[PDB]
């Protein structure tokens, strides 16, 4: 029979589902850095208001 | 309790006439087919028999034949039956569409059985089920109307 | 009929899931990282308007 076939097929079927687990987890985490990044440069946006009106 | 026992008589006869599989009826409760290698797939479950009009054991080599690319199944499989030709074919769900195909494109409708081991359990002792309730029925019954 | 065409049913079939997996996994990667730019774009947006 061809056994052989059947592995491959399931092996290559797993090995695409952790790919595709990795890869949406690794868009997640750009994601969350993206999100941590804007919210930096908000706050460094708002600190140099807040230096601005100091200086005011 | 006389219409009891004849329900669960009829439940018994209903559960006794389903042919041992090589047939419309499976073997599911006896058979090697939850078991066999076709249980998952890559992305799918193989399931298939059939009741060839050439020879017993052709749905295992059918499989082998030009049908693996109809659907993205291959397995070993012990099914065969001299007086109904019996065998088991594999195919699988990731090509739905042409594994109905494969299974129609024969002499034999498409005939497949749940291969999921709680399933099969639960149908195999189904029997044993309704048997039980005969029994039961007999014993308390019978006593019953003898009283 | 014959198992003699093993060339193009013992291993076309795996090719063809396996194609088709890593097509939908690059697909699946490629959208999710243009959400996720767009995620960003608007969290940025909303930020910075808040901060001003």
């Amino acid at each position: 029979s061809q056994k052989n076939g059947i592995a491959t097929l399931l092996q290559a079927e797993k090995e695409a589902h952790e790919i595709v687990s990795k890869a949406r987890k690794y868009r997640q985490d750009k994601l969350k850095q993206a999100k941590t990044d804007a919210a930096k440069e908000i706050d460094s946006y708002k600190i140099q208001k807040d230096k601005e009106l100091k200086e005011f | 309790t006389y219409a009891n026992y004849n329900s669960a008589k009829t439940n018994l006869a209903a559960a006794e006439r389903k042919k041992t599989g090589d047939l419309s009826v499976r073997s599911l409760h006896d058979i090697v087919k939850p078991e066999d290698f076709v249980l998952n797939s890559e992305h799918l479950t193989t399931v298939l028999v059939a009741v060839p009009k050439s020879l017993k054991s052709d749905f295992e080599k059918s499989y082998e034949t030009l049908s693996k690319n109809v659907v993205p199944a291959s397995a070993s499989v012990i099914a065969e039956d001299a007086e109904y030709v019996l065998f088991n074919v594999h195919l699988f769900k990731k090509n739905v569409q042409e594994f109905t195909t494969a299974a129609r494109e024969k002499k034999f409708i498409p005939r497949e059985f749940n291969y999921s081991e709680e399933l099969i359990d639960q149908l195999k002792k189904e029997h044993d089920s309704a048997a039980s309730l005969e029994q039961s029925l007999r014993v308390q019954l019978v006593r019953l109307a003898k009283t | 009929l014959t198992p003699n065409q093993v060339n193009d049913e013992l291993n076309k079939m795996q090719a063809f899931i396996r194609k088709e997996a890593e097509e939908k996994a690059k697909e699946i990667q490629l959208k999710a990282d243009q959400e996720y730019e767009i995620e960003k774009t608007n969290i940025v947006r909303n930020e910075t308007n808040n901060i001003d």
